[PDB]
């Protein structure tokens, strides 16, 4: 339901 | 034959640059470029010789190089690999050695280029709780290392704007392992907790490690909301490849329950995960949570350097 991002 | 020291001689500038969607700017945050000044004169250094730039907090470089050489108008003076810190060490390094070159030089000064990202935390292990007290919010000098002499400069780390109420979460490429470390903290209870269940479920296309996992309370969480140490509680772990969960008693006031796993990716850029989130707080009801997130690779971008020979 939500997009994150790696990092 | 001989280690020289003092070859890197000055931090000139650590800008950072988004290579990331999402993600807050912050020390982590994909990519920060160290720029530090380079000298070699070959009165005092010979083919061969090595050194050595040791970068307190730096979790991992930026890049899929191997190794950057130090050169100046396309003659490369020395090669220096990469040695993420990762979840080995809190601190990564270069190793250089001196290269031969096919025409004398009396000596070439320049600066390199290093797209890095820093260590303030982000699971349970020993080196990310050791790096949670790296850096604060707000302004930090951030210095190297070549062997006894320092070379540092200043920057302003902003913290997380996440709410520390709400759940914590986090995804790290560890690029040598081919795998990621992810991070659950489960919501606060002020209070303190009577039970819960954290954990995440591996949608196809990823696997969970179950040999490199870490569960704990932390007293608090840092400026990035990771946790700052790791005690012990009562629990039971059930780990598959395809999911982690675990469930809890009682946890004190003031300290944060969290679980993180390692992962395999077939695609390391995007994988889902899907967090079960169940707590009860001390005189609370029980709430039950769920969530999914979709979590997105970075750019890579490359080391390089550039200077001025001087022949004689």
């Amino acid at each position: 339901a939500k997009q994150a991002g790696d990092v | 034959r001989k280690t020289i020291t003092g070859v890197f001689n000055s931090f000139d500038s650590l800008t950072w640059t988004r290579s990331v969607e999402y993600v807050y700017k912050g020390p982590e945050t994909p990519t920060w470029n160290a720029v530090l000044g380079w000298s070699l004169n070959s009165t005092t250094a010979d083919p061969g010789d090595t050194f050595t730039l040791i970068l307190p907090c730096v979790f991992k470089f930026i890049t899929t190089q191997t190794s950057v050489d130090l050169t100046a108008d396309g003659v490369s003076y020395a090669t220096c690999d990469f040695n993420a810190g990762e979840e080995f060490t809190t601190f990564s390094s270069l190793s250089c050695t001196v290269n031969s070159v096919s025409v004398s030089y009396a000596r070439v000064s320049g600066t390199v280029k290093l797209p890095i990202t820093f260590n303030v935390g982000g699971t349970g292990s020993s080196v990310d709780l050791a790096d949670s007290k790296c850096f604060t919010a707000g302004k930090n000098t951030v210095t190297f290392m070549d062997g006894d002499t320092k070379i540092s400069t200043t920057v302003d780390f902003d913290a997380s704007p996440v709410s520390p109420s709400g759940y914590i979460t986090s995804s790290r490429i560890i690029p040598s392992l081919n795998k990621l470390s992810s991070l659950f903290v489960v919501p606060q209870c002020e209070n303190g907790y009577t039970s819960g269940i954290m954990g995440f479920v591996a949608s196809n296309g990823a696997t969970i490690d179950c040999s490199n996992v870490n569960i704990g309370i932390s007293k608090g969480l840092n400026d990035w909301n990771f946790p700052v140490s790791s005690e012990s509680f009562s629990y039971t772990k059930t780990c598959t490849s395809t999911s982690i969960t675990v469930e809890f008693q009682n946890v004190p006031a003031g300290y944060r329950p969290f679980v993180d796993a390692y992962i395999s990716a077939e695609n390391i850029d995007k994988y889902t995960l899907t967090y079960a989130n169940e707590y009860t707080c001390e005189n609370g009801n029980t709430v039950v949570d769920p969530f999914t997130l979709t979590w997105w690779g970075y750019k890579n971008s490359e080391a390089d350097s550039d200077g001025d020979v001087i022949v004689v």
